C-alpha cells in the first residue's frame, strides 16, 4: 500500500487543473451573470448588441 | 465543380459527340490511331536502349523510355480520337459510324 | 442537424431583426439629413443627402473602418 | 475586462503549483518502479520537497558569465517560459471552461509549439560554449523534424472534426473518442509528444554522461529553473492535447446517468494524469536513442505513416460522404 | 470574431511578469554542419505542406472530390521531392 | 484613415528593405533578409487590399508568394553557403572576379 | 481595332460567372433565406 | 494610436534588421518585425494570415535562416562598414520614395475624416449575411484546391524545385 | 472587387457595379459610353466622392465654428 | 520472379510497406468506390 | 404584458414564429431581395412586426410559466438549444407547434 505515497502528486496536480478550469469559470460566470457561451460568433455579438437597446431602452 | 466543354474556335466538321466519356475515345481508336500510338512508343524504346548501353542500363532504360513513350503516344492517340468525335478534326469515319447506329 | 436547427431557428427570426433595424437606420438617416440641411445651409449649390452613385442604387454609408466588423 | 487578470491568475498560478508537484511525482513514481521511497523527509510523504526546492534555486546566487550576449542569456528562458505558459489560454477543461475560445486554436497551438525552438537555440548560442551550441544544435534539429509529425496529426483530427476550435474537436467525440478509431495516430501522437518535449527516450539534454552537454549546461539559479519549469508545463499540455485530441476531453467514458454525475473537469484531469504517468513509465522502462537513430525514426517513419494516414482517412471520408 | 485575442494579449503580458519576477528576485540577496541547412529545408517544406492542408482540411466538405484530388495532386509532386530527398542520403545522419 | 495607416505600415517596411540594400555594401546577408522584408511588405498590400475592396483574390496571391519567399530562401541561402564553402569567407571583395 | 473589349474572347468572364453564380462564396446573402 | 504602436515597433524593428552589427542579432529583430506584421494581420480579422506568418516566416524561415547565421561565425571586419557617409543617399532616396509613395493612396483613398458627431449610428447592419458566416480559413478553402488549382499546382513544382536544388548544390555525402 | 467572392464567403461588395460596367463595355463601342458606371464601380472601390462630401460637410462646420 | 522481391522489400523496410497500404487505400476508396456508390445510388 | 423581444424570447419562440408567420416573413424577404433600401420596405416590416408581436403576446397567454422557464434557460445558455432540452419539451408540450 506504500505506492498510495506516489498518488498524492498525482491528485495534487489533477485538483491544479480542474481548478484552472472551474475558478476561471465561476469568475467569468460573476461578472457576466452567465456562463461563458462556446461559439459565440458574429451573429450573437449582433443579439448581445442589440439586446442591450431592447433592454435599456424599455 | 461547374465545368463548359465549349471552346474558343468551333469545330469545323460534324459533332458526332459533344463530351464523349473516355471509355468512348478509347473504343473509337482506329488503325491509324494505333500506328500512332505504336510508333511513338517504339521510337521511345529505341532511345531508351541506345541512350542506356554507355552508363550500362540499356533495359532500365528502355523500361523508361517504353513509358514515357507509351503515356505520350496514348496522349497523342486520345487527343486525335477526342478530336474526331467532338468534329474538330476530319472524321469521315465517326460521322459514317454515327449515322448507321 | 444540431447545426441545422440552430440556422434554423436564426432564419425564421431574421424578418423581424432586420425590420427593426431597418425602422433604426431610417430614423437616424433622416435625423442626419435634418443636420446636414442645417450646418450645409448658407452653401449655394449643396443638395442634402446627395446620392454619389450615377446609378442611383442605395448603399450603405461608408465608414472609413477597415474590418468594423470583427471587433 | 477588469477580470480577465483574475482567470489569467488562476490559470498560471495553479499550474505553477502543478508543474512543482509533477517533478514531484515523477521522482515519487521512479523510486517505487526501482524498490526505493523517493523524497519523503522534506514534509510528510515528501510535499514539502518542491517548494524547499524553488526556495533553495531563488536563494542560489546568479552566475551571469563574460559573454557577449549578456541579454539573450537571460532572455532564453524567459522565452521558452512564456511560450510553455501562453498555450494554456485555449485549453478547454470544461464546457465552457476556457479563457479564449479561438475559431482557430489548432494552428495557434501549431504556432506555438513553432516558437518553442528559439530558446534552446539561444541559450546554447549566447553561452560562449561549443558543447552548449552543438547540443543545442542537435535538441532544435529534433524538434522541428517531429513538429511535422505532430502537424500532420493534426490535420488528421481536423479533417474529423472540420473545425479548428478546441471545444469543437472536443464534442465532436460525442458518439465516439477519435482514439478508438486512429489508436495508431494516437500511438504516433504520444511518440512524437516525446520527442518534442525532449523527454526520454528522446532526451539528449539528459545524456551528459554520453558527451552529450545540454542546451541548458551553463545555466544555474533561476534561469535553469526557468528552462526545468516550461519543460516540465510542456508535458502537461501534451497529456492535455492527447486527452483533448484523441480521449474525448472532458467528455465521460460512457454516456451514462452515473458517469455524467462526476464533472466534466475530473474527466480530463484524470486523462491528462494517466498521460503524465505513462511519460514517466516511458523514462523508468527503456534506454534511449542516439541523434542520429532518433531523426531517422522522425523523418524515415514518423512521417511517412502520419502522412499515409492523412490519406487514408481523407479519403475513406469523402468516399462514403462522412464529412462533417 | 476577433473578440477572443484580447484575453491572450493579456495573457501574455501577465506572463511576463511572473517571468520578470522569478528571474530578478535572485539578483536582490567555426564547423559549419550542411546537415542542419538540410534539415531546415526539409522542415521549411513540410511547414508549407500542414500550411496548406488547414484550409483543405476545413473545407474538404464544399470542394467534395475535386479538391480531393487537387490535394492529392500536390502531394504527389512533394512526395516526389521526399522520395528524391530519401534516395539521396538526406534523412541519413550517420 | 485606416487604409492609409496599414499602407503606410506596409511601406515603410518596403522602403527599410530599399534602405538595407543601400547600406549594407558589405553585408550580403543583410541584403537577402532586405529583399526578405520587401517581400514581406507586398503581402501585406495584397490582405490589406483584400479586405479593403472585400475581395478574395489578394489572399490567394498572399499564400502563393508565401510559397515563393520560402522556396527563395531556400536556394538563396544554398548558394551562400556554397559561396562561403569555396573562398571561406563571406567578405564581398572575394566575389567580385566577374567583371568588365 | 474599334472596341477590341466589344469581341466575344474578351467577354469570357460574362458568361461564365452566371453559370457560377449559385455557388456558396459568391452568393447574394438573401439567396440563401429565400432557397 | 494602436496602429501607431505598431508601426513604430516594425520600425524600430527594421532598422535594427538593416544596421545591427551582428547579423545574428539581425535574424532575431527579423523575427520581431514578423510578430508586430502577425499583429496588424490580428487587427484586419485574418487570423488565418495572423497564425501562418507565425508557423512559416517565424516557424521555419528564420529557424533556417538562424541555423545558416550562427554556423557560418561570421567576423565583424568581414562585414564592418561606417554608413555616415550614406545619409545623403539615403536622404535623397528615401524622400523621394517617401513623398511619392506614402501618398499614392490619398488621390485614390481620400481618408474620412472624424466628426464630433457620433456616426457609428449610421452603421447599417445586414442580419443575412450573420447567419452563417465564414471564417477566413474556409473561405480560403473554398477557392484555393477548385477555382484556382493550377496556380496551387505551379506553387508545388516551386517547392520541388527548391528541394532539387538544395540537394544537388550542398549535399556532400558521408 | 472584380472577381466576386468576397472575403466574408457572400458576393463582394463591388461585384454588381462591375458586373455592370462590363456589361455596358462588352457591346458599346465607346468606353465613354460607359463611363458612369465605371466611376460607379471605382466609387465603391474607394469612397473617394463620398468622403469628399462629407470631409465639405465637416469642414463647413469647422468654419462656422 | 518479382514475387519474393515484394516479399523481402516487406521484411527488410515493413514501416515504408505499410505507409504505402494505408495510404493506397485511402487513394483507391475514392477512386473506384466512390464512383461505385455514385453509379448505385443512380439505378 | 408583453413580453420584451429579446434575443433570447424571440430564439426560443423561433420555431412557432417560423410556422406561423411564414407568409409575411416571405414577402419581407423577398421585397428585401428586390430592394435592400431600408425605407422601401418598411410596410412589409411592420407586417412582420405586428405578427411575431401577436404571436408572442399569444405564447404568454397560453403558456406563461413553461416560456418563462424555456426564455430563462436560453438567456442562460446564450441560446444553445442542445442544454435547454427538458424545457423545450415542456414548452411545447403545453404550446403544441401545431
Ligand atoms: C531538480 O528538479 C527540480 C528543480 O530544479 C530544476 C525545480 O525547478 C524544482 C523547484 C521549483 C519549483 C517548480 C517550485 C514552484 C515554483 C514557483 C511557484 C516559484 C519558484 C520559487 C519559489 C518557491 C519561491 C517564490 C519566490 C519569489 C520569486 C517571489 C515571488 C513571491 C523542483 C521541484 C525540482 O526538484
Amino acid at each position: 500500500l506504500v505506492w498510495l505515497e506516489a498518488m498524492l502528486p498525482l491528485g495534487i496536480i489533477g485538483g491544479m487543473l480542474c481548478i484552472m478550469g472551474n475558478s476561471q469559470y465561476y469568475i467569468h460566470k460573476a461578472y457576466h451573470g452567465r456562463p461563458k457561451h462556446i461559439g459565440h460568433d458574429e451573429w450573437d455579438v449582433a443579439m448581445e448588441r442589440r439586446d442591450k437597446k431592447v433592454v435599456e431602452k424599455a | 465543380m461547374n465545368t463548359d466543354i465549349t471552346a474558343l474556335e468551333k469545330a469545323q466538321y460534324p459533332v458526332v459527340d459533344r463530351n464523349p466519356a473516355f471509355t468512348k475515345v478509347v473504343g473509337n481508336f482506329s488503325t491509324l490511331d494505333y500506328l500512332r500510338f505504336s510508333t511513338i512508343t517504339g521510337i521511345s524504346v529505341t532511345v531508351g536502349y541506345l541512350s542506356g548501353i554507355k552508363p550500362g542500363i540499356k533495359g532500365p532504360s528502355m523500361v523508361t523510355g517504353g513509358l514515357i513513350g507509351l503515356m505520350g503516344g496514348f496522349m497523342y492517340a486520345y487527343q486525335n480520337s477526342a478530336g474526331r468525335l467532338m468534329g474538330f478534326f476530319p472524321n469521315d469515319g465517326e460521322v459514317a459510324s454515327y449515322q448507321k447506329r | 442537424a444540431l447545426k441545422e436547427e440552430k440556422y434554423a431557428a436564426r432564419r425564421t427570426i431574421l424578418p423581424i431583426l432586420q425590420a427593426e433595424e431597418d425602422e433604426r437606420f431610417v430614423s437616424e438617416w433622416k435625423k442626419y439629413l435634418e443636420y446636414e440641411a442645417d450646418v450645409m445651409k448658407d452653401v449655394p449649390g449643396w443638395k442634402v443627402g446627395e446620392n454619389v452613385y450615377n446609378s442611383g442604387r442605395w448603399m450603405p454609408p461608408a465608414t472609413g473602418e477597415l474590418r468594423p466588423d470583427v471587433w | 475586462y477588469i477580470a480577465v487578470p483574475a482567470e489569467i491568475l488562476g490559470i498560471i498560478l495553479p499550474l505553477l503549483l502543478g508543474v512543482a508537484f509533477l517533478v514531484l511525482a515523477e521522482r515519487k513514481v521512479m523510486a517505487f518502479v526501482q524498490r526505493r521511497k523517493g523524497p519523503d523527509v522534506v514534509g510528510s510523504f515528501g510535499l514539502l520537497q518542491p517548494l524547499a526546492d524553488g526556495l533553495k534555486l531563488i536563494l542560489k546566487e546568479p552566475i551571469s558569465p563574460s559573454s557577449a550576449n549578456f541579454f539573450l542569456f537571460r532572455m532564453a528562458p524567459v522565452a521558452t517560459f512564456m511560450l510553455s505558459l501562453v498555450a494554456w489560454a485555449v485549453v478547454p477543461f470544461d464546457y465552457g471552461m476556457v479563457l479564449s475560445d479561438l475559431n482557430i486554436g489548432l494552428l495557434y497551438l501549431f504556432a506555438i509549439s513553432s516558437l518553442g525552438v528559439y530558446g534552446i537555440i539561444i541559450a546554447g548560442r549566447s553561452s560562449n560554449s561549443k558543447y552548449a551550441f552543438l547540443g543545442a544544435l542537435r535538441s532544435a534539429a529534433q524538434m522541428v523534424s517531429y513538429e511535422v509529425s505532430i502537424g500532420l496529426i493534426l490535420i488528421t483530427v481536423l479533417i474529423c472534426v472540420g473545425s479548428c476550435n478546441l471545444s469543437e474537436i472536443v464534442m465532436a467525440q460525442k458518439q465516439i473518442w477519435f482514439g478508438i478509431p486512429l489508436f495508431p495516430v494516437l500511438v504516433m501522437f504520444f511518440i512524437s509528444c516525446l520527442a518534442e518535449t525532449n523527454r526520454a527516450p528522446f532526451d539528449l539534454p539528459e545524456a551528459e554522461a554520453e558527451l552529450v552537454a545540454g542546451y541548458n549546461v551553463e545555466y544555474s539559479s533561476m534561469g535553469f529553473a526557468l528552462f526545468f519549469l516550461g519543460e516540465y508545463a510542456n508535458m502537461i499540455l501534451m497529456s492535455g492535447l492527447c486527452t483533448l485530441f484523441f480521449l474525448g476531453g472532458w467528455l465521460p467514458i460512457l454516456d451514462l446517468p452515473i458517469f455524467k454525475k462526476i464533472p466534466g473537469s475530473i474527466w480530463f484531469s484524470i486523462k491528462v494524469l494517466f498521460f503524465l504517468f505513462l511519460y514517466i513509465w516511458v523514462r523508468a522502462a527503456f534506454p534511449r536513442y542516439r541523434y542520429d537513430q532518433l531523426m531517422g525514426l522522425g523523418w524515415k517513419v514518423f512521417l511517412p505513416l502520419s502522412l499515409a494516414w492523412v490519406v487514408s482517412v481523407s479519403g475513406l471520408l469523402v468516399t462514403f460522404q462522412w464529412l462533417p | 470574431m476577433m473578440l477572443e485575442f484580447a484575453p491572450i494579449f493579456i495573457y501574455l503580458v501577465i506572463s511576463l511578469l511572473v517571468s520578470l519576477i522569478l528571474l530578478g528576485v535572485p539578483f536582490l540577496f567555426s564547423r559549419f554542419d550542411i546537415r542542419f541547412y538540410l534539415v531546415s529545408i526539409l522542415f521549411l517544406i513540410f511547414d508549407l505542406e500542414v500550411t496548406f492542408f488547414f484550409p483543405w482540411a476545413v473545407s474538404l466538405n464544399k470542394i467534395d472530390l475535386f479538391g480531393f484530388w487537387s490535394m492529392m495532386a500536390f502531394l504527389f509532386i512533394l512526395t516526389i521531392g521526399f522520395l528524391y530527398e530519401w534516395k539521396r542520403g538526406a534523412l541519413d545522419w550517420e | 484613415m485606416d487604409l492609409i495607416k496599414y499602407f503606410t505600415f506596409s511601406m515603410i517596411i518596403f522602403i527599410l528593405g530599399i534602405w538595407g540594400i543601400l547600406l549594407n555594401r558589405r553585408n550580403i546577408l543583410i541584403m537577402l533578409m532586405s529583399i526578405e522584408l520587401m517581400l514581406l511588405a507586398v503581402n501585406l498590400n495584397f490582405l490589406v487590399f483584400s479586405v479593403s475592396l472585400d475581395d478574395m483574390m489578394g489572399q490567394v496571391f498572399a499564400l502563393l508568394v508565401l510559397t515563393v519567399a520560402a522556396a527563395e530562401s531556400a536556394i538563396g541561402l544554398a548558394i551562400f553557403v556554397i559561396t562561403f564553402r569555396v573562398r571561406g569567407t563571406i567578405a564581398v571583395e572575394f566575389i567580385n572576379s566577374i567583371q568588365g | 481595332p474599334y472596341g477590341f473589349w466589344t469581341f466575344e474572347r474578351h467577354n469570357a468572364q460574362l458568361r461564365w460567372d452566371p453559370q457560377i453564380s449559385q455557388v456558396a462564396g459568391r452568393r447574394d446573402p438573401y439567396d440563401d433565406l429565400l432557397e | 494610436m494602436i496602429l501607431s504602436v505598431l508601426s513604430s515597433l516594425a520600425l524600430v524593428s527594421g532598422l535594427m534588421v538593416v544596421r545591427a552589427k551582428n547579423p545574428v542579432h539581425s535574424v532575431l529583430f527579423f523575427i520581431l518585425v514578423f510578430c508586430d506584421t502577425s499583429g496588424l494581420l490580428l487587427l484586419l480579422g485574418l487570423d488565418f494570415f495572423a497564425m501562418i506568418f507565425l508557423v512559416v516566416y517565424i516557424g521555419a524561415i528564420a529557424v533556417l535562416f538562424l541555423f545558416v547565421v550562427m554556423m557560418f561565425h561570421i567576423q565583424i571586419a568581414e562585414i564592418h562598414e561606417e554608413v555616415l557617409r550614406y545619409l545623403p543617399v539615403s536622404g535623397i532616396i528615401g524622400l523621394i520614395f517617401w513623398w511619392e509613395m506614402f501618398f499614392i493612396l490619398d488621390n485614390e483613398s481620400i481618408p474620412l475624416l472624424p466628426t464630433q458627431r457620433n456616426t457609428t449610428s449610421l452603421r447599417y447592419t445586414v442580419y443575412a449575411g450573420k447567419v452563417r458566416s465564414w471564417t477566413n480559413l474556409e473561405t480560403l478553402g473554398n477557392l484555393l484546391y477548385t477555382y484556382y488549382f493550377v496556380w496551387f499546382l505551379v506553387s508545388s513544382l516551386i517547392l520541388l524545385v527548391a528541394m532539387i536544388g538544395a540537394i544537388v548544390l550542398t549535399m556532400h555525402r558521408t | 472587387m472584380a472577381s466576386g467572392w468576397g472575403i466574408t464567403g457572400n458576393k463582394g461588395r463591388c461585384y454588381d457595379f462591375w458586373m455592370d460596367f462590363s456589361e455596358c463595355m462588352s457591346h458599346c463601342r465607346e468606353p465613354k459610353d460607359c463611363t458612369l458606371l465605371r466611376e460607379d464601380y471605382l466609387e465603391c472601390l474607394h469612397h473617394s466622392k463620398e468622403f469628399q462630401r462629407r470631409n465639405r460637410i465637416y469642414k463647413e462646420e469647422q468654419r462656422k465654428l | 520472379p518479382v514475387m519474393e522481391k515484394l516479399r523481402m522489400f516487406v521484411a527488410q523496410e515493413p514501416v515504408v510497406a505499410a505507409s504505402c497500404l494505408i495510404g493506397g487505400v485511402g487513394l483507391f476508396l475514392p477512386a473506384v468506390v466512390r464512383p461505385i456508390l455514385d453509379s448505385l445510388e443512380a439505378s | 404584458g408583453n413580453p420584451i423581444p429579446t434575443s433570447a424570447v424571440l430564439t426560443a419562440s423561433a420555431k412557432h414564429i417560423g410556422m406561423r408567420c411564414m407568409p409575411e416573413n416571405v414577402a419581407f424577404l423577398k421585397c428585401k431581395k428586390n430592394d435592400p433600401n431600408p425605407e422601401k420596405c418598411l410596410d412589409k416590416g411592420r407586417d412582420v412586426t405586428r405578427c411575431v408581436l401577436g404571436l408572442l403576446k399569444d405564447l404568454h397567454q397560453k403558456c406563461q410559466k413553461e416560456m418563462d422557464d424555456y426564455v430563462g434557460c436560453m438567456y442562460y445558455y446564450t441560446n444553445e438549444f442542445d442544454l435547454c432540452r427538458k424545457e423545450q419539451e415542456a414548452f411545447e408540450k403545453v404550446c403544441p407547434l401545431k
